[PDB]
């Protein structure tokens, strides 16, 4: 078991303008930091009894050289000969005892042993593959929800889909319904999957894990999906916890044949990927989100209920979600009394988030261009033209219909 | 890379390893300290000085040897040399002549807050020794 | 003078020595251990030195690793193989910010 | 600034990791871990 | 003696050595270097050794105990 993310340094900063509310917040915070570092920086300067001049650890010491070898622990003697192979298969039976703890004796489980006599150490180490412990993750980025507006359907799904079973399962208990383990989110680039997806990052009482799709191209054949079976192994190791999946259209897609004969073997990374996620035995208490741009392409046997017990699109703001959206990012930044959100709202469609971040930062440039800190609507009226010139689509559909 | 080592039983070591009674003699064993795998495996054991035996008649023996032997000195040959020195000497003064641009520059810099060549006393002494090889030349034989 | 440089040429006997390996720190713990895993053979727990506070440690960093006693000698940056060639970021080319066209 | 400089510092400063195990408590070593251990460390060999 | 000392230094490098791949410099006077059999040694570099012929990878042989640039 284990414990998750410990970043959250107050997020109650409410003002969010220049006040001497914040003044007042932020200097308690520093208050209570520079004593708890006085708190350290004096907490063993008190009580001399430095481990009482020392005693035991000696012990440990001297039995046990300065550098310690690893192993594979194979079969088991009683007589503490168990046999271990050092990293060039070098099977030794050789003896185990010195102050020695002799309970977690496993096949298969990592093993330390002296250089030179070879006799088991002791600390049977507890450590991963470091590519998957470098993934483990213990700093929202930024806030939660208030940022994100105007995906309630979503917001809705996704926290019955994780938040709600690890805050009340009285429900679920009572019901005997298993909550959704499963959440793939898709739709138009763009549209906020990742700010959805650091959105509950920033408030899941447990711990998250990140990774990208295309990040189990492992160059040995083989390998790989050991990969794929240890970040799962470890994720439910550490207590429940949530795996995000990004750009998942990059290790399965339509599993066709190997055509060519390249035995490009993601496939055999998809396939065990697809075991692990539903197949035999049991999951146990882990959840999976994945995101990708497009769906249809992902193969079915991927897709499917007991592996994504949910499909949420996310669509185009239209009007509201958009109005929601534009205020919002514009909120932090002064604006004059002139500026007709809604005019360009309505004015302009097919407009996703990313684009309003993009408009709203290129209208704030375009006054500084001018030298005016103040923005106006003639700033965004220039800054929308500017931004939306990429896009070029539309075929000769103009008078047959 | 020769070495003298001697073994200390494990009954004694309550008592002193190596009774010591002699400061410079001891400092000077200290000298070589002790070697990576000597502290690997310097238990059991303690070094002991070594030192090569006084050698007189042997030691002029030698030294008679290299003169003769062991180096050029047979004294009757020791004396290309006026062939291949035109070249040698061509080639040094190029050298010379080239590296002679590196001090031009550095006294050119100001003061701001590669001129040692040398190159110079081997030249000399070829040379000098090329010249004197007139004495040979013009007396010692004729 | 010249005895300075006679005793430089006698502190020059350091190259008898020999060099220390390579390895990058897997993970260091507290107590003054990390495992690291050297190229040529597997992983393995070691124990620092003085000259450098574990804190300095981080996992995925390439230390200067003593060849005797297997204790730590120092840290080394640049963990780049082939990209470092890719960087390029010496060789500035001309200033060619006043002859840009119109 | 300095409530991350404070954040840094005191995360720096915590050092609460002493992952250190593998040791048996002093109740069994109290007749094992005391001389046989070491009296067979040097002579009872290692066989491949 | 000094004269002694220079050529016991000039010597020190004459001895049969051990071909590998410099690789990379850390400071003068020391550097990293990866040997044919492949590991690769933290390592010093005599003062005679000159600098840009040093920085880029190439070839250079070591000493076949100390393993120093040579
Ligand atoms: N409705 C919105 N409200 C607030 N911010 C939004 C909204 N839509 C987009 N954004 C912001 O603009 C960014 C652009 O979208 P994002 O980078 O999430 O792309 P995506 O395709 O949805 O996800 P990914 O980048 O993982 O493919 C979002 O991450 C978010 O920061």
């Amino acid at each position: 078991t284990k414990g998750p993310d410990a970043a959250s340094k107050l997020p109650l900063v409410t003002p969010h303008t220049q006040c001497r509310l914040k003044l007042l917040k932020l200097e308690r915070i520093k208050d209570y930091l520079l004593m708890e570092e006085e708190f350290i920086r004096n907490q063993e300067q008190m009580k001399p009894l430095e481990e009482k001049q020392e005693e035991e650890r000696s012990k440990v010491d001297d039995l046990r050289g300065t550098p310690m070898s690893v192993g594979t622990l194979e079969e088991i003697i009683d007589d503490n000969h168990a046999i271990v192979s050092t990293s060039v298969g070098s099977e030794h039976y050789v003896s185990i005892l010195s102050f020695v703890d002799k309970d977690l004796l496993e096949p298969g489980c990592s093993v330390l042993l002296n250089h030179k006599v070879h006799a088991v150490i002791g600390v049977l180490m507890d450590d991963t593959d470091p590519l998957v412990t470098v993934m483990k993750v213990e700093k929202a980025p930024q806030e939660t929800y208030a940022d994100i507006g105007g995906l309630d359907n979503q917001i809705q799904e996704i926290k019955e889909s994780v938040e709600l079973p690890l805050t009340h399962p009285e429900y679920y208990e009572e019901m005997g319904i298993k909550p959704p383990k499963g959440v793939i989110l898709y739709g138009p680039p763009g549209t906020g999957k990742t700010l959805l997806a650091k959105a509950v990052a920033n408030q899941t009482s447990a711990t998250f894990l990140r990774v990208v799709g295309s990040e189990l191209i492992q160059k040995y054949l083989g390998d790989g999906p050991k990969l794929v079976r240890e970040l799962f192994r470890v994720a439910e190791e550490h207590a429940p916890s949530i795996v995000f999946i990004d750009e998942i259209d990059a290790i399965g897609t339509k599993r066709y044949d190997s055509n060519s004969g390249g035995e490009r073997e993601i496939q055999r990374t998809m396939l065990e990927l697809l075991n692990q996620l539903d197949g035999f035995d049991s999951r146990g208490d882990v959840k999976v989100i994945m995101a990708t741009n497009r769906i249809e392409t992902l193969d079915p046997a991927l897709i499917r209920p007991g592996r994504i017990d949910r499909k949420i699109e996310f669509p185009l703001p239209d009007e509201k979600t958009k109005k929601r959206i534009f205020q919002i990012h514009t909120s932090r930044m002064t604006l004059a009394d002139d500026v007709t959100l809604d005019d360009l709202i309505m004015a302009k469609d097919d407009l996703s988030g990313a684009d309003i971040k993009a408009i709203c930062t290129e209208a704030g440039l375009m006054a500084l261009r001018e030298r005016r800190m103040k923005v106006t609507n003639e700033d965004f009226k220039k800054s929308k033209e500017n931004v939306l010139y990429k896009k070029q689509e539309g075929t000769p559909e103009g008078l047959y219909l | 890379v020769i070495d003298a080592f001697r073994l200390i039983n494990a009954n004694m070591m309550v008592l002193g390893h190596e009774p010591r009674q002699t400061t410079s003699n001891l400092g000077h064993l200290n000298k070589p300290s002790i070697q990576a795998l000597i502290h690997g495996l310097n238990r059991h054991y303690y070094s002991i000085t070594i030192n090569y035996r006084k050698n007189e008649l042997e030691q002029k023996m030698l030294l008679n040897l290299h003169k003769k032997s062991w180096m050029e000195g047979l004294t009757l040959q020791d004396y290309v040399v006026k062939e291949m020195l035109e070249l040698a000497k061509n080639y040094n003064k190029a050298v010379e002549e080239e590296d002679k641009m590196t001090p031009e520059q550095l006294a050119i810099k100001n003061v701001g807050k590669r001129h040692l060549e040398e190159h110079v006393d081997v030249l000399m002494t070829s040379n000098i020794v090329q010249c004197l090889a007139a004495m040979l030349d013009t007396v010692v034989f004729k | 003078l010249n005895a300075k440089v006679r005793l430089l040429r006698e502190e020059l006997q350091l190259l008898q020595e020999q060099g220390s390996y390579v390895g990058e720190v897997v993970r260091a713990m507290d107590k003054k251990k990390v495992l690291v895993k050297v190229h040529p053979e597997g992983k393995f727990v070691v124990d620092v030195d003085k000259n450098i506070d574990i804190n300095d440690v981080t996992p995925n960093c390439r230390v200067a690793l003593r060849n005797d006693s297997y204790t730590l000698h120092k840290i080394l940056p640049n963990k780049v193989d082939p990209l470092v060639s890719l960087m390029m970021v010496e060789k500035v080319p001309d200033s060619t910010y006043e002859m840009i066209g119109g | 600034d300095d409530i991350q400089q404070l954040l840094k510092k005191i995360n720096e400063l915590t050092g609460i990791k002493e992952s250190d195990t593998g040791l048996a408590p002093p109740a069994l070593w109290d007749l094992a871990a005391d001389k046989q251990t070491l009296q067979s460390e040097q002579p009872l060999q290692v066989a491949r | 003696e000094f004269l002694h000392a220079q050529e016991e230094v000039k010597r020190i490098q004459s001895i049969p050595l051990v071909i590998g791949q410099f690789l990379e410099a850390v400071d003068q006077n020391t550097a990293i270097v990866g040997s044919t059999t492949g590991s690769n040694y933290y390592v010093r570099i005599l003062s005679t050794i000159d600098r840009e012929l040093l920085k880029p990878n190439a070839s250079v042989a070591l000493h076949k105990h100390s393993n120093a640039l040579v």
